[PDB]
């Protein structure tokens, strides 16, 4: 594996270069829109970045090694954290607001509104923690391979547990060369770390809304979203 | 499935 | 100011480790439950006990009482399954393919398989609970991560800062006991992060148990209590 | 009100 042999800062500049870019919506001011209608630019737009995400995902050091059955799954698990993670990321400089795209500036009106609080604090969390983008793409990389580790063997869970701490020691690295003292790099990390919980309860919360509108025969689910959904259908 | 096949692409 | 951030690490681990919950015995029937009422008949019983002692452990947590009342409130209603399931699992590290709900109430996947959608979170909790085994979790660890579920969860819903710091402080009384058993400081980082994103993982199976929990309610099969329907519409 | 407001008092 290439990725165990990377050194932190070259798994860095790997993490970089592998950023999906920010996609534009369809959004339109002079356009009217119910609350069907905005579903459906979010739909529409998450769908575009789906594809960018899978193909994100393949650079992402240690994923490749993976079965392709394995790559499924930890996408499936993952796919709607990841586009959170993203959109918080991106709405970091905008108080109060979230940026689903550059021409999609949404605030705290569209009712839903309780996991749009939610984005929003964890937004507010990210911009109080003055997170950098070096941790933000250490912190997607670590959501995908975390996020549905848990048949004969499948050793591939120590593969991805031995990617993991390599991920944990570019975290530290990157907080040392910031010029954190010890103390303030494992309470970085563990600040950081705990954040990921809250997204995979704002992915599974987003699951179920997703859900809801899907049986209501509202909005358009794209033939992927379906299939990235019906995998968290228990 | 879709995701399968995407990440199979070459 | 509060007394939490004054307090040494050890005395934050002798404070955790006093306001320790007991393990409650589930009712002393044997029967082997297979049915979905007798499975969650037993659980909500027990679950529910289990309630009583977890609120009065909060309340010996450092930092917690400092907080509002209402705050209190919205941090124990968010966290409640994933506390009582990070016990599950740490009671069941040294009874592997097993969940020890109780001494006397020992579970496999085999009496999950007969109610729909409960498998599927008993293999995930197996799964967390043999994770917890290689990583030789100890007790003093254990009782860190759920006070840190506890502040955490519901934490981005002037004295955030409070909360903040006391997860530092809790942050750190991880670090000295990882320390104080002999790591180096490249061990204890990477021990730390695994801790913590097993954490995502015990979120993860709380909101599942939670829709399964609530698919049940809806059945109208096993009577919940008063307690268990306010914490359990407070996800709703 | 809550049960769980009563029982955080006590
Ligand atoms: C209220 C919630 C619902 C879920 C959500 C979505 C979302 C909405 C509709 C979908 O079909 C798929 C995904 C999202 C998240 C990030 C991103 O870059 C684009 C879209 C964000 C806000
Ligand atoms: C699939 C199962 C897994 C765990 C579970 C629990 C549970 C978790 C930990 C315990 O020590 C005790 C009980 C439950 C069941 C019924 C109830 O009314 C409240 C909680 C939720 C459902």
């Amino acid at each position: 594996s290439l990725a165990l042999s990377l050194t932190a800062d070259q798994m860095v500049s790997a993490l970089l270069d592998a950023e999906p870019p920010i996609l534009y919506s369809e959004y339109d001011p002079t356009r009217p829109f119910s609350e069907a209608s905005m579903m459906g630019l979010l739909t529409n737009l998450a769908d575009r970045e789906l594809v960018h995400m899978i193909n994100w995902a393949k650079r992402v050091p240690g994923f490749v090694d993976l079965t392709l059955h394995d790559q499924v799954h930890l996408l499936e698990c993952a796919w709607l954290e990841i586009l959170m993670i993203g959109l918080v990321w991106r709405s970091m400089e905008h108080p109060g607001k979230l940026l689903f795209a550059p021409n999609l500036l949404l605030d705290r009106n569209q009712g839903m509104v309780e996991i749009f609080d939610m984005l929003l604090a964890t937004s507010s969390r990210f911009r109080m923690m003055n997170l950098q983008g070096e941790e933000f793409v250490c912190l997607k990389s670590i959501i995908l391979l975390n996020s549905g580790v848990y048949l004969k063997s499948l050793e591939e869970k120590d593969h991805i547990h031995r990617v993991l701490d390599k991920i944990t020691d570019t975290l530290i690295h990157l907080m040392a060369k910031a010029g954190l003292t010890l103390q303030q790099q494992h309470q970085r990390l563990a600040q950081l770390l705990l954040i990921l919980s809250h997204i995979r309860h704002m992915s599974n919360k987003g699951m179920e809304h997703l859900y809801s509108m899907k049986c209501k025969n509202v909005v358009p689910l794209s033939d992927l979203l379906l299939e990235m959904l019906d995998a968290h259908r228990l | 499935k879709i995701l399968h096949r995407l990440l199979q692409d070459s």
